[PDB]
């Protein structure tokens, strides 16, 4: 039982460590790209407009 | 009297010298007569929209106004027929020209004016007081609708002077006349109105009766009443063009039309060519279909104008059938292809779009259109009773939930039936998204279940409540996996599967499901649901389900197979099956726990 | 008095009405005169179309010697030769009585319960006159829905605006019937009175709304604005006028605790984006106009608690957000104008819970306020403490429960799994016609919470626990 | 087109029409829309455009009294590799369907490298059946489908979980995608395939999977075929 606790807690830590260094900031910086992405198409509509 | 034209623009013209022009009124355009609608005033000059293509016409063309706005023509020889966007005829055009175009600048009388037609007249007599919208007549058409019952006109009432007999008559012979300040009115067989004003009613009622599509998942989940509206979003994954059979050949419709605004073409030339093969046996046998029936049919290229021009026509004939105490039901084609006609004539003449580029008024245009729905007590002397039942369809343009159509039509409308990707791609048919679908109709409902089927709304809610936790544990076992779920839970799993199945899943194209009856769904849901109470039970009193759903076995098969049950052997030879089914299942499980 | 001076000086007067007919131009739903003397903005005008119809309208802008009107039913069928305007004189204005408690009126204030006209007892501007923000005072005590969800975990301080915040398909059109028909002070009628306006609603719902309310007795009491959806879209801007002007009519000039439910501020919204467009403004974000948020403020904060009168007025909105998208303008700017928020879920809907309400993100910020000794029962600031701590440990226990199984959960987690479905089961879930005093409910309360030992329960006062915990 | 018109209408004879960038001429609308100033579309196409393609796609098909027909393969190139841009979306609501052409495909060196999940064709379903082809090409087709859409899946879920977590289903549906792009899809610039041959060599795959696991085929058209 020692052999195998050691081995299930070493890949889920492993696995919480990756998500949580190397996934959650990749979307959150796609999120933000894709948010400034809109507010650059609207401006040039509100431009069409003004014109 | 005669104007002149002054400029053009695609299908814009502008007139000038033309005074005493309406906000709204048909005009003649040019040296072929284009017909054409006033659009915009100011001083003596009138924006025109054109319903033909403009290509030839010459400053200095006249322009002629007849003095009354977009009308349809109302009476005998609606059915079978099939209509343009402004309600020309299809085949009279092309056995009259002999070619295969249309002719620009064609005129044809939307009703035949060469057939014969046989009457009978109601109950007035010389000397009596007869109002807008009372029948004094009727006209046998077809053995499928065997009385057209004639309706003065609203608007027009007095005494009446001199009625016309029985016998043989057409669509241009008198046949009344009535007194009010002169005998100044002669009534045909026929008449027109307006397409933009809703047709007056003695009083709105409450939809009280189902409508019977024949799919298990929406006749169980989200009803429909007879005289509500409707949204489908369809990508004939969904069964667009499978409940549209249904629709007419099994649900208990007087009468039925159906408005393709927007159509691919070819889908158009299929419609065209299967319906005067389908066929019916309500009422005996009345083998053809298409003697109930009325077509509004506008391919992808016709002018833009026109398009906006179509829905009107198809939801003013709707309730001039709703006028003589029938149940139509509409079955628009396309709302989406609807709204970008509109965009663009609001953009052409031009404006400040507000959102994706639409107008900005595209809510209260939609909500005038819907509104039109619902039961109602007709107008005039003999009492009568109607009702007109909507059923739209929007394309999700990407995002089914971002479009504006969408966001407008989900606030006036009181069942949503939306589509999901995934069961698409699975192909799950039909495909809708129970998560994210309603109908507020299912309170009404319970007056007529209790008196039919006490029992239909809480096996509904148990149901409704097991799909849920279904995908309530769906993130958790699918994250981590399915190790350390309870054995209740497992149960719960597998019937959610059980259900998602056998229940929901159902093909059209097939003979013992094609039209799935009342009495058979809820008769499968009793045994889903006693099954899945079974199973709680059996593990409750202690017992491990991995092998208790090997001790079991063939009782889960049985439900799984309890939907090829063909409704053609009759309806008490299928609810013994169904009894001693339910009895076996329950034996099976008492003596399976020892 | 000084009213028979100042009523003589208004009335028993007659003025005669210039009548027009040089109608020079139609442009959408825009009307333009040409030779006009001394216009006024903002009137009232009377079309007579060729046919002897007649209609409605206002002016939007005036040039020199020109106005500009806008039609509301719509501008089908007039042309430029016989169609006549006449223009009234003033602005709107809706007469104001104190007996017409009971009656129905459409969105223009035009009775349509076949009864007689108002027989006013005076004429009221229906906007105007901020309230003076020195004559304010806080809000005290409490306004008894009859919810367990909104009256005890939440609370409604008389004087207090607070929006709930709903979706396209939750039963938020029963859940308003249902308090305006329970709704009244906390005992221990008589001087409460409701106001009620729907905007943008079905013809079923109005057929809902108005049979509900004759037959269940809420109509002695209250007076409803209806607006259907194929009623004239500029009409949709004026209802909540006049349900406001009539409701601080009634509180700051007869001494009464009103309450006003509006419906669908969104419809409002989409009225207001539409007008806007008509006078060529250019939208903007996401289309609505810029200076929404002044309209929002000038409607929300009509409602208030003043100094020299012993009403009030309480205000519950209710919003519709599009994509249940709390970013979304509207929730957005109503968040910075008002306090606290109920939200319905669609979660619960789904299970069946009635009212689908949840608790974890709902909020009152006048709640202690309305609370302790002297306007309910001393317990009320703690009972509604533990059971939102509690509910969220059930929770986070029932969502990790299928992680580690159930053998591997504490005490404390074993029992707030059956304490949580419970709590969803028999107190939330209200009947549509079951009412509850703020008592019943919290005595509800208590028979949840002792399920738990008395030591767990450690947000509870050692005072309050001695006394009720044990019955 | 209209040359295409006088040949299949009026001289009775079979066309075959293929126009090679409708984007470079939504390009060339654009510009003249632009030149007279207007009320701007979308990403400044002209609003009309949806009614001005509708002319040029809408002319196809047979009709009662002639012996010809028309048929359409326009070619297209969207810019961004995004359904969602205006010529596309528009063009998407006026043919029967699209034949998706994929970038990732491309790259690992497939041809043609052709993506089925988001084609379609709306009237394959009457032109395959019994009498006209084989009876079981209504249900080849539907299995390949959900079949490569639950690998697709799976494949998804290994990344941010594991082989491990993958089920009996994903072990195998993994390896019935990797066979399928190379096998299947995969074809020379010459090779000619029947449909018959076709059929046997997507039956070929299929035999991966025990009976049971086929759902969406029918119960007599699995006995018929399964066993060779």
């Amino acid at each position: 039982a020692f052999i195998i606790l050691d081995e299930v807690i070493k890949v889920t830590n492993r696995r919480v460590n990756a998500i949580e260094h190397v996934i959650i900031p990749r979307t959150e910086n796609t999120i933000a790209y894709i948010n400034s992405e809109l507010d650059e198409l609207d401006r040039e509509e509100f431009y069409r407009l003004k014109k | 009297e005669y104007g002149a034209i002054y400029s053009v623009s695609g299908p814009v013209v502008i007139a000038e010298n033309m005074i005493g022009c309406a906000m709204y009124e048909l005009v003649k355009v040019g040296h072929d007569n284009l017909v054409g609608e006033v659009i915009r005033i100011d001083g003596d000059k009138a924006t025109i929209q054109v319903y033909e293509e403009t290509a030839g016409l010459t400053v200095g063309d006249p322009v002629l106004r007849t003095g009354k706005p977009l009308s349809v023509e109302l009476g005998p020889g609606l059915m079978e027929t099939i209509y343009d966007g402004i309600q020309r005829p299809l085949k009279a055009i092309k056995e009259e020209s002999q070619s295969i175009y249309i002719p620009r600048g064609i005129d044809t009388p939307a009703l035949d004016r060469t057939i014969k037609w046989q009457f009978t007249p109601g109950k007035f007599q010389v000397g009596d007081h007869i109002s807008g919208g009372d029948i004094y007549g009727s006209v046998f058409e077809n053995s499928l609708i065997s009385s057209h019952k004639i309706l003065l006109p609203p608007r027009s009432r007095g005494t009446i002077t001199w009625i016309a007999p029985a016998g043989e008559y057409t669509l241009d012979e008198k046949i009344l006349e009535v007194e009010f300040d002169g005998k100044k009115s002669d009534f045909t067989l026929y008449h027109t109105w307006p397409v933009r004003v809703p047709r007056p009613v003695t009083e709105k009622l409450s939809a009280d009766y189902p409508l019977l599509t024949g799919q298990r998942v929406l006749d169980a989940l989200f009803p429909c009443v007879q005289g509500g509206t409707t949204c489908i979003p369809g990508a004939f994954g969904c069964g667009k063009t499978v409940i549209s059979q249904s629709l007419s050949k099994y649900s208990n419709s007087d009468a039925i039309i159906y408005v393709g605004c927007g159509e691919r073409g070819n889908e158009m030339a299929e419609v065209l060519m299967e319906f005067p093969e389908l066929y019916t046996e309500m009422s005996g046998t009345k083998e053809p279909i298409m003697k109930r029936t009325t077509l509004v049919a506008n391919t992808s290229n016709m002018p833009v104008a026109a398009r906006e021009a179509s829905i009107y026509t198809g939801i003013t004939l709707a309730e001039y059938f709703r006028d003589q105490g029938k149940n139509v039901s509409m079955i628009a084609d396309s709302s989406s292809r609807w709204a970008e006609a509109l965009r663009e004539i609001s953009g052409r003449l031009g404006e400040m779009p507000a959102d994706q580029g639409f107008p900005a008024y595209l809510g209260a245009k939609l909500a005038s259109f819907y509104e039109r729905a619902g039961k109602a007590v007709a107008l005039g002397s003999p009492d009568r009773t109607g009702s007109v039942s909507i059923v739209a369809a929007v394309s999700p343009a990407g995002g089914d939930f971002s479009d504006p159509v969408t966001t407008a039509t989900l606030g006036i409308t009181q069942v949503f039936w939306g589509l999901d990707k995934k069961l698409a791609q699975r192909k799950h048919f039909p495909s809708i998204n129970t998560s994210v679908s309603y109908s507020k109709y299912t309170n009404v409902l319970n007056k007529f279940y209790d008196s039919n089927y006490p029992e239909f709304p809480v096996l509904r809610d148990r149901m409704k409540e097991i799909l849920s936790n279904a995908e309530e544990l769906e993130q958790v076992v699918q994250l981590v996996g399915k190790s350390a779920l309870s054995d209740s839970d497992k149960i719960t799993l597998d019937v959610a599967t059980l259900i998602k199945e056998d229940f929901l899943q159902q093909n059209g194209y097939s003979t013992y499901d094609a039209f799935c009856p009342i009495w058979k769904t809820f008769d499968m849901m009793r045994a889903f649901i006693s099954y899945h109470d079974e199973a709680q039970k059996a593990v409750a009193n202690g017992a491990n389900w991995s092998k208790l759903a090997d001790s079991t076995g063939d009782v889960k098969h049985a439900v799984s197979s309890s939907k090829f049950f063909e409704p053609s052997r009759g309806e008490k030879e299928v609810h013994g099956e169904f009894e001693k089914l339910l009895s076996t299942m329950q034996e099976r499980f008492a003596e399976s726990t020892d | 008095f000084a009213i028979n001076k100042k009523a003589v000086e208004q009335g028993f007067n007659v003025k005669p009405r210039l009548n027009y007919n040089t109608v020079s131009g139609v442009n959408g739903p825009l009307v333009i005169l040409e030779k006009v003397k001394f216009p006024r903005y903002n009137e009232i005008v009377n079309l007579t179309l060729p046919d002897g119809t007649v209609r409605q309208g206002q002016v939007l802008e005036i040039r020199g010697d020109r106005a500009i009107v806008q039609v509301f039913e719509g501008t089908s069928g007039i042309d430029v030769k016989k169609t006549t305007v006449e223009f009234t004189g003033e602005s709107l204005r809706i007469p104001v009585s104190e007996d017409m408690l009971g009656r129905i009126f459409d969105g223009s204030g035009r009775p349509i319960d076949n009864g007689p006209k108002v027989f006013a007892e005076d004429y009221l501007d229906i906007n105007g006159s901020p309230i003076n923000p020195y004559a304010r005072i806080y809000p005290e005590e409490m306004i008894s829905t009859g919810v367990s969800a909104i009256d005890t975990m939440n609370s409604i301080a008389r004087g207090q605006k607070i929006p709930i915040f709903s979706a396209s398909g939750l039963p938020h059109n029963e859940i308003a019937a249902q308090i305006c028909r329970q709704a009244g002070l906390v005992r221990p009628e008589e001087n409460f009175s409701i106001v009620f306006a729907a905007m943008g609603v079905n013809l079923e719902t109005a057929r809902f709304f108005k049979q509900d309310f004759e037959e269940n007795g809420s109509l002695e009491r209250t007076s409803l604005f209806l607006n259907l959806a194929n009623d004239p879209t500029i009409e949709r801007i004026i209802t909540p006028r006049l349900a406001l002007t009539t409701a601080e009519y009634l509180a700051y000039q007869t001494e009464r605790h009103v309450l006003t439910i509006l419906t669908d501020m969104s419809s409002y919204a989409d009225a207001l984006r539409e007008v806007s467009a008509a006078r060529e403004e250019v939208p903007g974000r996401r289309g609505y106009p810029g200076y929404m948020y002044t309209d929002l403020s000038t409607i929300y904060e009509r409602a208030g608690r003043v100094e020299g009168r012993n009403g009030s007025i309480t205000q519950i909105p209710i919003l519709t957000m599009p994509n249940d998208d709390i970013t979304h303008p509207i929730p957005d700017l109503t968040g910075y104008i008002t306090e606290g928020q109920i939200f319905v879920d669609r979660q619960l809907h789904n299970k069946g819970i009635y009212p689908p309400i949840n608790v974890l993100p709902s909020l009152s910020r006048l709640m202690k306020s309305a609370i302790g000794e002297g306007m309910t029962r001393k317990d009320h600031g703690d009972v509604s403490n533990q059971l939102y701590a509690k509910y969220a440990i059930g929770k986070d226990a029932a969502a990790m429960k299928a992680v580690v199984g159930e053998e591997a959960l504490s005490i404390e987690d074993k029992l707030s799994l059956e304490f949580l479905e419970k709590f969803e089961k028999t107190f939330i879930t209200q009947g549509a016609y079951e009412d509850r005093t703020v008592f019943e409910s919290l005595d509800q309360a208590w028979s949840l919470l002792r399920i738990y030992p008395k030591e767990m329960l450690n947000r509870i006062s050692p005072k309050i626990l001695d006394e009720f915990y044990d019955r």
